[PDB]
């Protein structure tokens, strides 16, 4: 079915224009529907900007359309927005959405934070069991990444491979830097002897790091 | 704007046991209300639209009702896999608006937390620091508290707790709680404590290691 997808900057300083764009694949935009752009405030409240329809009328949510634009390019199958004069009030995840009376459809989302810092990659160390662990059965292996902003980062294991008791704590913000925890458990007879690793993102930051955690010796 | 409002901000429920969600507008919406499901990390996926239309591929157990100002969703017998915020949401008129949300927990049996803890890692000690953490794994309900403590002495500034969002099988939850310090200040201390009380126990969870031996 159709799949959409949300791209854009992280980060845009105030009183700078953000422009996001939606690429829309399996179905064509000018074939039928209405095409929505909707956000998320971080305390989770969602509001509806507006949409481009299949014959290219827009229509806005009135508290934005003094500054809002939504426009499309049908070569490309994508369509974008494009909000001026943004202040921090417009930190939010962004979401492009098919649909009329009920939105069947949505992006994966992608989040914008207005603010006036720079950009600063992840610093991501180990954190290995003390040795002193002789409870055998199970092993508790994982990741430390902090002094990173903005928000988000992405944390994998094994490339993805390791998805079971995978515990990720949520973020938090110390003066003016993020930091979170991943935390693996194994089973005792697979980390000694196979190799674990955490993948870490930082989009913002184009920053790929990966991390080898080595045995206690 | 129609106003929508989602009465139960929060609520805590057993498995198998049948829940009801109330959403209510401002002023008449017809039958142009849908409901949405958004778990944690996703993005909100439709349920029922229509009032009580239940969407392509939704489980049975969710079902709608509802006209004018008063709607109510309904989840017949609740699965630990329903953990999630839930919207409801109006097409009626423009603009269209949301409500909210209503957040469903899980409630189960007490279980005492697994402790870990981490001493810092070269890489760090590199660059002046040093985070010790200590990790409490799998257990209910949510509440606990954690003390630090230095070669025997409490130690409350320079740490850091959070959690995790409720597992979507076993539901338990984790927190790691992460002391920080510098270099100099970790290498003058040898005992690292991490104590940990929980309605589980009487007597705390205790978890320490030796810098003269990791």
């Amino acid at each position: 079915q159709v799949t959409l997808s949300q791209s854009g900057p992280g980060l845009v300083k105030p009183s700078q224009s953000l422009s996001l764009t939606c690429t829309v694949t399996s179905y064509s935009i000018t074939s039928d529907y209405a095409w929505n752009w909707i956000r998320q405030f971080a305390g989770q409240s969602l509001e509806w900007m507006g949409y481009i329809s299949y014959s290219g009328s827009t229509s806005y949510n009135p508290s934005l359309k003094s500054r809002i634009s939504i426009t499309r390019d049908t070569s490309k199958n994508q369509f974008f927005l494009q909000l001026n004069s943004v202040t921090t009030d417009d930190t939010a995840t962004y979401y492009c959405a098919r649909g009329g009376t009920g939105f069947p459809y949505w992006g994966t989302g992608t989040n914008v934070t207005v603010s006036a810092a720079s950009t600063t990659a992840p610093s991501v160390f180990p954190l290995v069991p003390g040795s002193a662990t002789a409870a055998a059965s199970a092993v508790t292996l994982g990741c430390l990444v902090k002094g990173y902003f903005p928000e988000p980062v992405t944390v994998a294991w094994n490339e993805g491979a390791l998805s079971s008791g995978v515990l990720t704590v949520s973020a938090v913000l110390q003066s003016g830097l993020y930091t979170l925890s991943s935390n693996t458990t194994v089973a005792s007879g697979t980390w000694p002897s196979a190799s674990v690793t955490c993948l870490v993102a930082h989009p913002k930051s184009s920053t790929a790091a990966d991390k080898k955690i080595e045995p206690k010796d | 704007d129609i106003v929508m409002t989602q009465s139960p901000k929060s609520m805590g429920m057993s498995v198998g046991e049948a829940v009801t969600l109330n959403c209510k507008a401002s002023e008449n919406v017809g039958t142009y209300v849908s409901w949405y499901q958004q778990k944690p990390g996703q993005s909100p996926v439709l349920l029922i639209y229509g009032a009580s239309n239940r969407y392509t591929g939704v489980p049975d157990r969710f079902t709608g009702s509802g006209s004018a100002t008063d709607f109510t969703l309904t989840i017949s017998s609740v699965q630990a896999d329903d953990d999630a915020d839930y919207y409801c949401g109006q097409s009626y008129s423009s603009p269209l608006t949301f409500g909210g949300g209503t957040k469903l927990e899980l409630k189960r049996a007490d279980a005492a937390p697994t402790s870990s803890i981490f001493p810092p890692s070269s890489e760090q000690l590199s660059s002046g620091g040093a985070s010790v953490v200590c990790f409490l794994n799998s257990f209910y309900p949510k509440s606990i508290a954690v003390k630090w403590k230095v070669d025997g002495s409490k130690r409350a500034n320079g740490t850091a707790n959070s959690w995790t969002d409720q597992d979507s099988a076993s539901s338990t939850y984790s927190m790691s709680s992460t002391l920080t310090l510098t270099k100099d200040k970790y290498e003058r201390h040898n005992s690292y404590t991490c104590e940990a009380t929980h309605k589980t126990s009487s007597s705390p969870v205790v978890k320490s290691f030796n810098r003269n031996e990791c």
